[PDB]
């Protein structure tokens, strides 16, 4: 049949500025490092190009979330201007990344996907 | 606290 989700690519929100920002809120925790959307507002950019709650952010406005803090996720919607992109992805879309040893990047959703038996794809860690 | 955008 159909797979609702047998294309495991991170959606792509693309919001400008409309009130007091794009129409989105980052819940910041003492245990939770990383940001995350806590609440999307019905009349927002954020929620007319499709960003929902409780979505967690691999990268913000071309800027990769590699162990970033909160004040590199808010540089890199700041260094969008007035306008940002938002890439988020579930716990379905976020393990298949990790086990393929790559950052779901805008890239990847727009052209090329990586592989299973990751051993060919020679991944380049080095020293300890 | 949060950060709003």
């Amino acid at each position: 049949g159909i797979d609702p989700f047998t294309m495991l690519r991170p959606r792509l929100c693309t919001m400008k500025k409309g009130p007091s920002g794009y129409g989105f809120n980052l819940h910041s925790d003492k245990s939770k490092p990383g940001q995350f959307i806590r609440s999307v507002d019905p009349d927002s950019p954020a929620e007319a190009s499709g960003l929902r709650a409780q979505d967690r952010i691999v990268e913000v406005n071309g800027v990769c979330m590699e162990g970033k803090q909160h004040g590199d996720v808010v540089s890199a919607i700041r260094a969008g201007g007035d306008e940002t992109k938002l890439l988020v992805v579930d716990r379905e879309t976020d393990e298949f990344f990790k086990k393929c040893r790559v950052i779901p990047s805008q890239e990847h959703l727009n052209g090329p996907l990586p592989v299973p038996f990751t051993n060919g794809e020679i991944q380049k860690e080095n020293s300890r | 606290q949060d950060t709003r955008l």
